[PDB]
């Protein structure tokens, strides 16, 4: 019975940033539009395709 | 260009599936047909190169060499018939396939649009040549000769590979057309100097340059007759072709960097011809004469004047034919006497008259008797060098003198004098040998009629 998790109705405001964390960095640009064939294929030296 | 490449490839399955009695016949037939087809490429445009496709192109420089290779293959087969007549069918087919692979590689080299593709194929030519020399050689020095040839060529080529990849990274393309239209001058920085050296040294090794020509005597002497034919007719011209192509992006640094190589070649022609004068081996003499004649082309390429390039192309074609013919004649004499000592066989003119006439005509072409294409090229190079510096005429004329001297010396020692008494196995010349000599001489004399075809793109 003393081991049961209990509810507490406190008046103290819930800490907005308890860890005092710094601003997280902006994510890298995610994906893009559709895939299209390579402009000239494998442009590896003499290969044309 | 596939109109030439594809039949050349189709030669291989034919040779592998041809009957043991028909291998040589089929190979010769279809090789001659392929040469006939390649003749169409000679119709070069006045300004634009024949850009068949993105990968293959031809100009008035590439087309004569292509025709030369396609024409050289059948003659090589004819020459190889004699000594490779006791060989088992599989090995004979193997030899024919090596020759066909070499021809295919050379065609692709001369038609490749991309510089790195040219490098790949021009270094691929080593494998068939090495196999031919080391496997079907008659002496014990064949292994060392093959090692020398392979290592010289590779030591030249690998820095060229690095330089070509560097150019691809910087310029963005190695296509000859783009490389020529987007040409940018090179500065005098040490980096540019070493890039120029890397781009030039490989081709300098390919066409024997005095100091780096040690591989040629060994290779030509030890290699079988067909191998020597290609080695002295096309494989050396590979260096000239590559150098003429690559000099487009090596200016104006060429003006400053040519002096070492220019002096080396201008003295080397004299030195090698003098060496020819005092040679005891016939094939070695022919090889050293080749060294001198190629040093002339090296000078012509380094000078970079239009007349020099025209003369260089003409000389390359002429020397290819002449050197191949000389090696064939020496091969016939060697087969009869089983020795390469020049003084061993004497007075052959009495025993074999027609072969002596072939010898005479070949030697006349070697000494550049007017109006042979040999003389046309030599004279053009001489005039270009005279424009470069008047002092050049001294060395050029002396080299002409020494060439005439050693060529006539070869003719006199072999095809003149009292016949050797103990040598009794000199049979009458075979029809095949005479036909080989004729197929070497007649095209050259006909080419003299219309030199414009073999005068290069700067005509």
């Amino acid at each position: 019975e003393l081991s049961k998790v209990t509810k507490v109705k406190t008046d103290r405001p819930l800490p907005e940033n308890p860890y005092h964390s710094r601003a997280r960095p902006e994510p890298n640009p995610e994906a893009e539009g559709d895939l299209k064939p390579a402009k000239h294929g494998s442009r590896l030296f003499f290969w044309t395709m | 260009m596939l109109k030439i490449i594809i039949p050349t490839t189709m030669l291989l399955p034919m040779t592998w599936m041809s009957k043991h009695n028909m291998i040589w016949i089929n190979a010769t037939v279809h090789s001659l047909l392929i040469s006939l087809i390649s003749l169409s490429l000679l119709n070069q445009l006045g300004e634009n190169s024949l850009n068949f496709s993105l990968t293959f192109f031809s100009d008035s420089l590439s087309a004569p060499l292509l025709v030369l290779t396609t024409w050289l293959l059948p003659l090589m087969l004819m020459a190889s018939q004699s000594h490779l007549s006791k060989e088992t069918t599989t090995r004979k087919k193997l030899y024919i396939t090596m020759l066909i692979l070499l021809q295919l590689f050379l065609i692709m080299t001369f038609t490749a649009t991309e510089l790195i593709l040219f490098y790949i194929l021009f270094e691929a030519t080593l494998v068939p040549t090495l196999i031919i020399i080391t496997r079907w050689g008659n002496q014990t020095e064949r292994l060392n000769a093959g090692l020398y040839f392979l290592f010289y060529t590779l030591a030249g080529s690998l820095p060229l590979l690095v330089a070509l990849v560097y150019i691809q990274n910087t310029t963005g393309s190695l296509n000859f057309l783009i490389i020529h239209y987007w040409s940018h001058p090179l500065s005098n920085s040490w980096s540019n100097i070493f890039m120029w050296l890397a781009c030039i040294m490989a081709f300098m090794v390919k066409m024997p340059l005095y100091g780096l020509h040690l591989w040629l005597p060994k290779a030509h002497v030890e290699a079988p007759i067909a191998g020597s034919m290609v080695l002295a007719a096309v494989l050396l011209k590979l260096g000239g072709y590559g150098m003429m192509r690559i000099t487009t992006i090596l200016n104006p640094l060429t003006n400053y960097m040519a002096y070492p190589f220019l002096m080396l070649s201008m003295w080397g022609m004299i030195m090698t011809s003098s060496i020819c004068l005092r040679q005891t081996d016939l094939k070695s003499l022919i090889a050293y004469s080749s060294v001198s004649h190629m040093a002339l082309v090296i000078v012509a390429i380094m000078i970079q004047t239009p007349w020099s390039f025209m003369g260089a192309t003409a000389l390359m074609i002429a020397h290819g034919l002449t050197s191949s013919m000389l090696f064939c004649l020496a091969n016939t004499n060697y087969e009869r006497v089983h020795s390469r000592t020049m003084i061993l066989a004497r007075g052959l003119q009495t025993l074999l008259p027609l072969m002596a006439t072939w010898w005479l005509m070949a030697s006349l072409t070697n000494l550049a008797l007017p109006p042979s294409i040999n003389l046309i090229g030599e004279l053009f190079i001489i005039t270009a060098s005279f424009s470069w510096s008047n002092i050049t005429i001294i060395l050029m004329g002396m080299n002409m003198m020494i060439t005439a001297l050693y060529s006539l010396y070869m003719l006199i020692t072999t095809q003149r004098g009292k016949y050797t008494h103990h040598i009794n196995n000199i049979k009458a010349s075979f029809t095949r040998e005479n036909a080989l000599m004729a197929l070497h001489i007649l095209p050259l004399l006909l080419l003299t009629l219309n030199p414009k075809m073999i005068l290069g793109p700067l005509y």
